[PDB]
């Protein structure tokens, strides 16, 4: 029993067995509110119901500006070996060494009501929290992204997102302002296809690959670095949808992605991943007929195969 | 004209102009700053960081309940001078206009749910009045869950999805929100509201709205009336079936805001009819009830309605974030010649809407935006705050002073048209933290609503329940639930707890009842127009199906319709594709003629869409009660899947023969034949 | 023309007019609502809450640094067109006119600090140009502390309040202030600018004011130089000295807020001339020192300045913080014709003075702010946002579109008037965390600014280290300011050490030297004009001396000088109370004939002023260094305290002699043979 949720043990409270209070201490009943006569008015001195109401009115945060709709899950990470040969990472430092992770998966047009089966890229976040602190790999199921340049992200996800007269529709590229889009910046059209295809509607978040997209370096105490890409492989196999499926899916269970992710961990089967990289010289960084520091682009596994440092 | 007036001097134009910083200059913002070819951004890129912190920064709080709606603007009229009855400016004199402003929603969704959940809708206007704003914020039910307003977080709480996994959302199929009906048996009335036709609207022009509390009128006199709003829809009464909700809400989450969107696009302005019920303030608790009982309503054969006025929505917002989004509607926005009752659950609101707005939009401010700005002017004593964005000329901003010459003024009943809390009202008793005995009915008025209901909206209520308390996975809780279904109903409990494989409670005659009232019903009345509803004319590229329906689509477009004319693929007179299309988009579908190729062999089966999606689109169209039709040679489609042309709602012959019966049925709007009702 | 033209638009006139509430109705605001006369408030009162919310909601965060401060609107107009050096719109025609809006400020105090703190003073400037907001951002100290920007916290943290007591406000009279200037050199040079007159100055007209930082000024073609900003003023510098600082700081902590605001409206607008130093780009470490380093400053005999333009500050502010609190200056308000450099230090603020306005502002939308908006127009795609004020009329709001037709445009070099970064901007090197070994020297410069100084006014800097470096309680700490000090010259590091009771180190010549360089000294100049300066009439109520006082009030005034009358009480003639009145609140004392009577005897105890009132404001204005004055028999006052007329800026005889030798000894301003200077 390693607990992932150990450290959050501190900051969990228990009101079984208690009485109601007021956030300010000392035991209250909160079921009637105070008024002047058999059927007078409310007071302004109930301090125990403003207390109440106002904690209900400001319950609610700005959902994320991206990735609104998502779910996500407590981990481990065990390493398979000690690749100091490659980076000085604390949490890849020793073969069987655990650290604690937690996942968000999520899609990045719809907001915090959205459907989990509408067709879109899905998000695939991880964070190691090492001794040495906390380290993310934020990415996503596809190891591709639409723009080149991050200066564009207002302009290719404001296209996307619904039209601003009338916001409609939800969660969809089916619309003028998405495909304007990506016939007037060609770099869109690979993730474009990617979406088209089953990644764009996975049958559950245990059952997509994931990707740092990204092109990074792992750097060691003497300071050598190598290029290097981020892959997750599932270790139960990549399955998706049909759209006919998706979109009824949509209506009959819109939770259905997080509610599976959740049936899977309660009922004992939890999902795992084999973490994978490709490691690239620095002088071969535009040797394979593209640039590595272009994200529109991916590395094929004849040209780099995949080390499993973890799971 | 234009409702959106007030509006146009903060509009801006982008057209023809170059890109700009937000503090004004002209740039490009498509290619980082970088230092060197394949370099680094630099953080000295301005441009970049002002962009992308705009974009950061986009998202504010969603509302903490009706998070998902939409809205318009709009002109209400006033049919009368309706000073005998109350001093507001708005209803002061006849054909009197007032800007207004409308947004309808579901109550427990967040911002991307579907608008086609089962849910209690909302109805709130706002009248921009030349006396100040005044909202009226109610549901399309004319009653609520609970009777005092401490107890809204725990409604909210167990409706909203469960706090560990966020599961269900938009849906009150799971054993929380059965837990609060049944511990809670104030919520029993609404929840036998939201399990009829109420909780899923064929769109927002199609229901009816009411402001739920008693409020009051009063006279420049000072004289009261007690007063309940109606808003009665010039459209008519219209509602779903529950398993075409559910794939609606797949195919399009934004069915109603986009067909209230189409409606006012295409001249059609949606309209409703403004009307009240007056009481004596001797008669508050004549009727059975206690009328400072949210839980209850006043039948109309106590008390018909009197109309002052009929209000149109023929304006489209522009921006729906500045506009829609942003807009802060509270029952505390309120004017002269209308006041408060002492109702536990209205009380409480005019607080929290209030405080609540101190979330969504981070400051004191918010009246200050476009849309919330009165049109008869603010001048007051407040300063400063969070985003001011006006200056104010008096340095002299306290009261009484004398450098000021004492103004702002201070207005009241006799000086300055000032709004004021009716003279008569009285406080008499002890401080208490209790209700009122005359709160203690919970069962009967819900029965009052199941009697009133045709004998297929009493199976879809009861359908409903059935579905819905089915999810539960406490057994206790489903038990909890049928023992307080048994005091409404012994007939409802029974039929209720066969779906769910218990057993039904001997009968309770505490509470039974055969009285009957109006206008709670949906289905047993036809619509007063067809206008906007939408025909779905399957066709193909084939022949010459498409020139014989195309002729069909502006013939039906003539009555007021809007035709969709669907095939293979998009041809000359192709609107959709039939991978694009489903039979929820439609109110009725008509086979063209020789389409039958593609209910049977390989025209079933194109790589241009899903096998069975044409015969799908009429099977589903027909078993959801829509009007079904086929035209001459068609009539083969219909017995592809089992339809005889001598069924109701069902048409079969030449295209003129096909228009008539097609628009008769969409004045039916359902066919309550086809659906299976208990004991049959 | 009245620069706040454009804010003319959200000026708010309550006068004439009925109170209301934000959302608009006529209320009264004055009484509760209560139930049953002598009872509780109740919640249903709207009135209380809307008014009570928006006084509760009133602040916002005060800035992070320079919290304290005031502002006015102004106008700025262009000398020539100076496309030969920059691109910039508004300096791009001769007589050419832009609005501006200044804000002058303290580093280390709060909101509620005094004026007549020691401190590092702000002079920021906002040029609402046609082409887009551009801001210089500077101090009245050509130098700073650091060299980078990432140890601007480690900077701030030490000079304000210690964490756990937050003693002492707006000092640097500590121990973690002095530990940080000992412990970083590099900020040893503006600390010495911090010890001169710099650090007390008598108003915000009378300080220069610097860019600190070098920029570029690019011409349409491309072409660059290097630049440094300067503000010289027109009215000339002065300060005051420590001693009076103090009590100022208590009698009057408004005192330089007030003096701006007088002279605004008393038609007496400030003005600054706007010059600049032009270096070649190649001469970048020219000089004896690197000029992307900002603890260095360019001497006039390397690169004289040339002026550009003068801007006016002739319009006060509606509202404080409508327009003074809410504005938002950045460095990264940047236009066409003007670019950054490597300078770490400015290499960071772009980074933080936008992104701290989320902070005080709640919101990205703060440029929305009327003070913030530009003259020239704002079009882009940024969208929605907390408190959105405008609504946008294009709904593709991404820039690679064909629906848009391509607008906003893109602007560049070439087309559009777009900014563009200097073409002949490189990177060149390894990715380093390292500062260049050219920014090694923190000792020379200071040497230069103390060499460059009047003997007394060096006096005054180690005067101030005297003070400042006593309150330190760790010894060890004063010790290593007296080896810091010994770098720069071993007779200032001998001078302080006798004040802390430690010896002085032994010599270090290493940087050591006797260069000088012009306009870094305040006292050796006299004053342009002695306008708007005031003077203070010692009188009294008892005899002729008032009707005498008067008439050399009437004389005064015509000059430009400002006159209060002070006497026992407010009779005919008298402008102030010797309660209320005190020596820091003049330039100038001159006692009026027959006011001799309460210096002495039972006239200097009244129950109508604190015991020796009138003796003190002789004998402080005399020993602050300003000119004291007696009219006639008045010599009898200056003698009390052992002032002889045949003293230098002492004036005692007829009034017509004294009024001439007054406004003569008002040019000096100061008087500097009253302070001893060390050795002797
Ligand atoms: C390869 C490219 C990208 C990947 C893999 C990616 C992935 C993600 C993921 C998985 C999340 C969800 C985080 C969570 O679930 O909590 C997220 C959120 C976000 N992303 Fe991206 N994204 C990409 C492009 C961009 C770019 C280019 C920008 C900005 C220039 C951006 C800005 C944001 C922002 C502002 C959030 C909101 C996070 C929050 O509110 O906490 N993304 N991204
Ligand atoms: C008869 C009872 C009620 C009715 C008819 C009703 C109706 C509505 C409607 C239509 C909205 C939509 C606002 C919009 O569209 O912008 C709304 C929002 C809201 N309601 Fe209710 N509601 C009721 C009960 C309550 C109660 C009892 C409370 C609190 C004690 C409450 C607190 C709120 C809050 C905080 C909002 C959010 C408004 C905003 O964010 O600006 N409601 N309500
Ligand atoms: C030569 C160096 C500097 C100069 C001349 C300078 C000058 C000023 C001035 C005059 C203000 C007053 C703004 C106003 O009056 O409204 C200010 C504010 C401010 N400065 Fe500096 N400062 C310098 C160094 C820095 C550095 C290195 C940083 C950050 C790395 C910084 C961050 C800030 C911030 C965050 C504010 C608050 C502005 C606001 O809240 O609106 N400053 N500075």
């Amino acid at each position: 029993e390693v607990d992932a949720r150990q450290r959050l043990k501190e900051v969990e409270v228990d009101d079984n067995g208690q009485f109601m209070t007021t956030d300010f201490g000392g035991n209250i009943e909160e079921q009637f509110s105070l008024k002047a006569g058999g059927r007078g008015s409310t007071l302004l001195e109930d301090f125990i119901f403003r207390q109440k109401l106002q904690h209900f009115d400001h319950e609610r945060i700005p959902e994320r500006v991206v990735h609104a709709r998502g779910a996500g899950a407590h981990g481990i990470f065990t390493s398979y070996g000690d690749w100091s040969n490659i980076t000085a990472a604390s949490f890849l430092g020793a073969k069987d060494k655990q650290t604690p992770v937690f996942v968000r998966f999520s899609t990045v047009a719809g907001s915090r009501g959205s459907a989990d089966t509408a067709r879109d890229v899905h998000g695939f976040a991880t964070r190691f929290y090492t001794d040495e602190g906390n380290f993310d790999i934020v990415g996503n199921n596809i190891p591709v992204f639409f723009i080149q340049d991050a200066i564009r992200f207002p302009d290719l996800i404001h296209s996307v997102k619904p039209s601003p007269d009338n916001e409609v529709p939800q969660a969809a590229t089916a619309h003028d302002s998405a495909w304007d889009f990506f016939s007037s910046q060609p770099s869109a059209l690979h993730t474009l296809f990617w979406a088209m295809s089953g990644n764009g509607i996975p049958r559950s978040y245990r059952h997509m690959d994931g990707f740092g997209i990204h092109t990074f370096r792992l750097v060691t105490e003497d300071g050598k670095s190598k290029l290097v890409k981020w892959h997750w492989k599932t270790k139960q196999g990549k399955a998706a949808l049909v759209w006919e499926e998706a979109q009824v899916l949509a209506g009959k269970n819109a939770d259905f992605h997080r509610q599976d992710l959740w049936d899977a961990i309660e009922s004992g089967n939890a999902p795992s991943w084999e973490l994978a990289v490709q490691l690239i010289d620095e002088d071969k960084a535009q040797a394979y007929g593209f640039d590595l520091l272009d994200p529109t682009k991916f590395l094929p596994e004849e040209f780099a195969p995949l080390q499993v440092l973890g799971e | 004209v234009d409702a959106r007036q007030r509006l146009k001097e903060v509009e801006v134009d982008d057209n023809g102009q170059f890109m700009t910083t937000d503090f004004g200059g002209n740039i490009e913002e498509q290619f980082s700053l970088k230092a060197g070819g394949r370099g680094s951004t630099l953080l000295e890129d301005f441009i970049f960081r002002q962009k992308l912190q705009h974009f950061d920064h986009e998202r504010i709080p969603e509302r903490v309940v009706h998070a998902r709606g939409a809205g318009a603007h709009g002109i209400f009229t006033s049919y009368g001078d309706w000073s005998n009855i109350t001093a507001a400016s708005f209803l002061g004199a006849k054909d009197k206009q007032t800007p207004v402003f409308v947004r309808f929603s579901t109550v427990a969704g967040s911002r991307g749910s579907a608008d086609t959940a089962r849910d209690v809708h909302g109805f709130a206007t706002r009248f921009y009045t030349d006396e100040g704003n005044f909202d009226i914020v109610g549901n399309n039910i004319p009653v609520f869950f609970i009777q005092d307003a401490i107890r809204f977080p725990d409604l909210i709480h167990s409706v909203k999805p469960s706090p560990d996994n966020e599961v269900p959302q938009a849906a009150t199929a799971h054993d929380s929100a059965w837990d609060f009906f049944s511990s809670q048996p104030s919520a029993l009335h609404t929840l036998f509201w939201a399990m009829s036709g109420n909780g899923i609207p064929r769109s927002y022009r199609h229901m009816d709205g009411f402001g739920i509390h008693t409020f009051r009128l009063v006279t420049e006199d000072g004289k009261s009336k007690l007063v309940k709003w109606h808003w009665k829809t010039k459209q008519g009464k219209a509602a779903l079936v529950w398993e075409e909700a559910q794939v609606l809400a797949g195919k399009n989450a934004d069915f109603h805001r986009q067909d209230l969107w189409d409606a006012i696009e295409s001249g059609n302005a949606p309209s409703w009819e403004l009307a009240v019920q007056l009481i004596d303030e001797d008669k508050a608790q004549a009727y059975g009830f206690d009328l400072l009982d949210p839980t209850k309503f006043l039948p109309e054969e106590f008390a018909p309605l009197q109309v002052l006025g009929e209000m149109t929505l023929n304006r489209n917002p522009m921006n729906y974030f500045a506009e829609t989004e942003q807009i802060s509607f509270q029952p505390g926005h309120i004017v002269r010649g209308v006041d408060f009752t002492e109702d536990p659950l209205l009380q409480g609101r005019l607080y929290s809407y209030l405080d609540t707005q101190l979330n969504r939009h981070r400051g004191p401010n918010f009246e200050q935006l476009p849309i919330n700005r009165p049109v008869s002017g603010v001048h007051n004593n407040h300063r400063d705050g969070q985003g001011q964005a006006w200056i104010h000329k008096n340095i002299h901003h306290y009261s009484p002073s004398y450098l000021n010459k004492g103004y702002p003024a201070q207005a009241n009943q006799t000086v300055g048209r000032g709004f004021f809390t009716t003279p008569g009202r009285t406080a008499s008793g002890v401080l208490n933290r209790e209700l009122s005995a005359t709160f203690d009915d919970h069962y009967t008025q819900p029965r009052l609503f199941f009697n009133s209901l045709t004998p297929v909206e009493q199976q879809f209520v009861i359908n409903a329940i059935r579905f819905e308390a089915s999810h539960v996975t406490n057994e206790q809780v489903k038990k909890n639930v049928l023992e307080q279904l048994n005091k409404i109903s012994n007939d409802v409990a029974k039929r209720v707890a066969v779906a769910l494989g218990l057993e039904a409670p001997q009968p309770d005659p505490t509470y039974y009842h055969n009285n009957v009232t109006r206008g709670v019903s949906i289905f047993n009345e036809s619509l007063p127009t067809i206008a906007t509803l939408r025909v779905g004319v399957l066709s193909t590229t084939k022949g010459g199906s498409l020139d014989k329906a195309k002729a069909l689509k502006e013939q039906l477009e003539k009555d007021g319709l809007k035709v969709t004319v669907i095939a293979e693929y998009l041809a000359s007179g192709v609107d959709q594709t039939y991978s694009a299309a489903d039979a929820t988009a439609f109110d009725a579908v008509v086979v063209a003629e020789g389409a039958e190729r593609v209910f049977s062999g390989k025209g079933a089966m194109s790589p241009l869409f899903p096998a069975g999606r044409p015969s799908q689109i009429l099977t589903d169209g027909y078993r959801w009660g829509k009007p079904v039709a086929a035209v001459g040679s068609a009539k083969k489609a219909l017995q592809s899947i089992g339809v005889e042309e001598k069924e109701a709602g069902v048409y079969a012959g030449a295209q003129d023969e096909v228009i008539k019966g097609v628009e008769e049925g969409l004045k039916v709007f359902k066919f309550l034949e086809r659906f299976a009702v208990d004991g049959d």
